[PDB]
């Protein structure tokens, strides 16, 4: 299927795995990060004895399979799910073995050392891979953006990373990760819908309402004013049609769901909102480059697909920062895949072909030394 | 014969309804994006007018 | 952590079949016949390996065949 | 043409198929014999001393371990292949099921009993 | 129909004469000169067992070669010889895979018409072009020029 | 009963096809307006950036 000896770019982002060959502009195999496990034991004869579903095979059946998240906040919980999702991506979709081409994986900023050593060991010992490389997502996203300056805000599913890069310079001391993202928003919407009257307590419905949020939920331009005008609703409340057919009616809750990002007090945490944390990060940077960080801020992550985030960011930053300079916020189209796109354009360079880590040196050095070599 | 005809008409209607729902979701998304673009364009227009006035001053 | 132990068990499974050999209590003539039994073991081993190889080939064809079926009833 | 001719052709296909399978089995046995003769060559114990036999046995043990390692790798590959084949076959079964469950009609009454009950003494050849 | 017509032609002349006599007995006084659902059910009652009407329809559909909805002599032989199940005892899945492989000699996943024809040539029997076309149709369902493994599996019903 | 069901299925298929066609026309119109508005907004932002450079100078 592939006639070019190039690394397979597999972005294992929290919530959605995006795998594809280098050189492509979009991932071909896109599936959620979920593992469905046979709950009961059947006396039936003939069905697949497979004890571990994955991807679309699990999405197609969520009532029988208990759903487990292979990644939580960033820390890898179960490694069997890791081996399952890579083995599946290798021998069920791509139809190619890892013994013929490299593999450029993308990991989140500020992750545990155990996670890195574990994935590297599974990719070297178990699977025969000629070479591995771990890369931070923020750099590849800035590559795909086509710039060298700005602060990347990557909001995945269970973690949110703010990474400032000015004039092509990483700042490992300022990268601050906060576990507020799509899962805590799904939980907030679920508890407020339970407050509305429709109560559910199973994961399949949780994924359904997550999809409903992805499709409908947006960000408000003025929270309190929308609350007041929605008190007497007319066009502000919408009636959604569940894929099963049950008629759901959702009004203001939509534009109050992502608001939890701006007010973490809703989930009883002393952490500051994403905008205030980004602002504090800007103060932690130097003054000289702060204006450039204001003018080149970039966004990444699937959570940014909601309509109305750019305007909300502009008003909040204008209210926090002075209103004398110019603070333009740029969001490139299809930003979610941009990271992966970067991977593709990063795997075609010959120099990058010279910066890989082969098996033998890793085996003698050991995983810890490999951690030192990368950084 | 009539059961075969019913099955074919049902499959046709199901396909049409699926495509129609996909078109509807796309329409909403594109309409929200267009509304946002119109609002932002209006802001840029008023801002550029204000900046031309400031240039004269 | 169990996966690391799995790789360790892979090496340990190769380790279990090998055992210490003693050449001190044997004489000149016996060692020869004993060498022959080691040789037959070698022979035996390759045979099974060969079998596996041929089966592997066959199995690969199976895979190919199977793929075609999903490409004809989709 | 007739259907009986097609059945005759099909059964001839089956027997010529079986003969081909036997020929392929014999060829595989011959290839196995030749590969064994090429890989594992006999020993040469004539003229070896006490320590030389010891060193030869140690080398044979090392070769034993190397071959077992290769066989274990190939067997792990074969097990992965078995798993993949089972998965793909079951998926194909689920796909191709739909409406293709067959049966042999039970109202087809056995001719012997039917022939006796219809004829009596006239039924001799059937 | 395949195994049925084979068994029919395997009958002897005296047997076929008894079959014609039994046919005349069944259509004795009929109005269509053949054994329809009515006459078949009458015969079944005369015997003892009772046949379902939908079952009578499905049976007449499994013996006719003309399209009359009734059983004539040419179909009387099939209806009176179908008792032995010739297409039973299906070959093991491994044997079926071997069959597909040796019919797919060039290792491609498809039994092109060339392989089927050379196989028919190799069998030794005088292969008629009509036989080649009928077998090619029986195997290759979608008529793309080759018999895949699923179409090959379809080729095993009525075969043993 | 099956003929009645076939008639109902045909009616639903016709309705779905009509609605899908109307949505396709609406989508084409909205995409045309969308690209026009995107061009206008790009022009406005370029003029604003020019005015900003002039203000700084
Ligand atoms: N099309 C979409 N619309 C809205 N939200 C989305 C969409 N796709 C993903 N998300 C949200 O983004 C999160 C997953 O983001 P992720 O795939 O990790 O981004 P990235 O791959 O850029 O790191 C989930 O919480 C999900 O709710
Ligand atoms: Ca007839
Ligand atoms: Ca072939
Ligand atoms: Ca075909
Ligand atoms: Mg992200």
């Amino acid at each position: 299927d592939e006639d070019e000896t190039t690394a397979l770019v597999c972005d294992n982002g929290s919530g959605l795995v995006k795998a594809g060959f280098a050189g492509d502009d979009a991932p071909r195999a896109v599936f959620p990060s979920i593992v469905g496990r046979p709950r009961h034991q059947g006396v039936m004869v003939g069905m697949g004895q497979k004890d571990s579903y994955v991807g679309d095979e699990a999405q197609s059946k969520r009532g029988i399979l208990t759903l487990k998240y292979p990644i939580e906040h960033g820390i890898i919980t179960n490694w069997d799910d890791m081996e399952k999702i890579w083995h599946h991506t290798f021998y069920n979709e791509l139809r190619v073995a890892p013994e013929e081409h490299p593999t450029l994986l993308t990991e989140a900023p500020l992750n545990p050392k155990a996670n890195r050593e574990k994935m590297t060991q599974i990719m070297f010992e178990t699977f025969n891979v000629p070479a591995m490389y771990v890369a931070i997502q923020a750099v590849l996203s800035l590559y795909a953006s086509g710039r060298t300056t700005g602060i990347v805000l990557d909001s995945g599913d269970g973690v949110t990373h703010n990474v400032p890069i000015y004039e092509g310079y990483a700042l490992p001391h300022a990268i601050m990760r906060l576990d507020l993202a799509g899962r805590d928003l799904t939980d907030y919407l679920m508890k407020i819908l339970t407050e509305r009257g429709y109560s559910f307590v199973t994961t399949a419905e949780r994924e359904i309402v997550r999809d409903i949020k992805e499709k409908l939920c947006y960000v408000a331009l003025d929270f309190e004013n929308e609350m007041a005008t929605a008190a007497s609703s007319s066009s502000l409340e919408k009636s959604y049609e569940l894929p099963d057919g049950q008629v759901i009616t959702i009004g203001n809750e939509r534009f109050r769901c992502p608001e939890t990002l701006f007010q973490p007090s809703f989930i009883g945490m002393e952490s500051a909102g994403i905008h205030e944390t980004t602002y504090n990060s800007i103060m932690k940077c130097d003054i000289d480059i702060r204006k450039d960080l204001y003018a080149n801020n970039v966004m990444s992550g699937g959570t940014t697909m909601y309509p109305g985030i750019a305007d909300r960011m502009q008003k909040e930053i204008t209210a926090l920062a002075p209103s004398t300079m110019k603070i333009k916020i740029i969001a490139p189209p299809e930003r979610k895949y941009s990271v992966w796109i970067g991977g593709s354009i990063l795997a075609s360079l010959s120099t990058f072909q010279q910066m890989w880590i082969t098996k033998q040196e890793y085996d003698e050095a050991g995983p810890s030394i490999v951690h030192r070599k990368c950084f | 014969i009539i059961e075969s005809d019913l099955e074919r008409a049902e499959e046709r209607a199901e396909l049409s309804e699926g495509k129609c729902a996909e078109l509807e979701e796309e329409l909403k998304t594109v309409t929200n994006n267009l509304k946002s673009l119109e609002a932002q364009a209006e802001k840029y227009s008023q801002k550029e007018d204000r900046y031309e006035e400031e240039i004269k001053v | 952590g169990k996966r690391q132990t799995e790789r360790e068990k892979k090496k340990k499974i190769l380790a279990e079949r090998r055992k210490v050999l003693a050449i001190d209590h044997l004489n000149e003539d016996q060692l020869r016949e004993k060498a022959k039994e080691l040789w037959q073991s070698i022979y035996n081993l390759e045979a099974e390996k060969f079998d596996l190889q041929e089966k592997f080939k066959q199995q690969k064809y199976e895979i190919n065949v199977l793929r075609n079926r999903i490409n004809d009833n989709q | 043409i007739s259907a009986s001719r097609k059945l005759q052709l099909k059964t001839l296909l089956l027997q010529i198929a079986k003969q081909e399978l036997e020929r392929e089995a014999e060829e595989r046995r011959g290839e196995k014999g030749r590969a064994l003769s090429t890989r594992c060559q006999p020993l040469e114990l004539a003229g070896l001393g006490f320590a030389e036999l010891q060193d030869l046995c140690r080398q044979l043990h090392a070769r034993v371990d190397k071959v077992d390692e290769e066989r274990y790798d190939i067997e792990a590959k074969v097990t992965k292949n078995i798993t993949e084949i089972a998965d793909l076959t079951q998926k194909i079964f689920d796909l191709r099921g739909k409406f293709k469950r067959p049966t042999l009609r039970r109202v087809r009454i056995s001719a012997d009993a039917m022939m006796q009950a219809l004829l009596g003494a006239r039924a001799k050849e059937s | 129909d395949d195994i049925y017509k084979a068994a029919v032609e395997q009958l002897t002349e005296e047997q076929k004469n008894e079959f014609k006599a039994a046919f005349d007995i069944f259509v004795l006084g009929a109005e269509d000169g053949c054994i329809s659902t009515k006459e078949l059910g009458k015969v079944m009652r005369m015997l003892g067992q009772n046949p379902t009407p939908e079952e009578l329809q499905e049976m007449i559909d499994e013996v006719d070669e003309d399209g009359s909805g009734t059983v004539d002599f040419d179909e009387f032989l099939v209806m009176m010889v179908r008792c032995m199940k010739d297409d039973s005892k299906g070959k093991s899945e491994e044997e079926l895979s071997d069959l597909f492989r040796m019919f797919d000699k060039n290792a491609d996943g498809y039994i092109d018409l060339d392989e089927l024809k050379i196989m028919l040539q190799a069998t030794g029997e005088t292969i008629t072009e009509d036989d080649i076309e009928e077998l090619m149709k029986d195997g290759d369902k979608n008529n793309d020029g080759r018999i895949d493994y699923d179409e090959f599996l379809e080729f095993m019903k009525g075969v043993e």
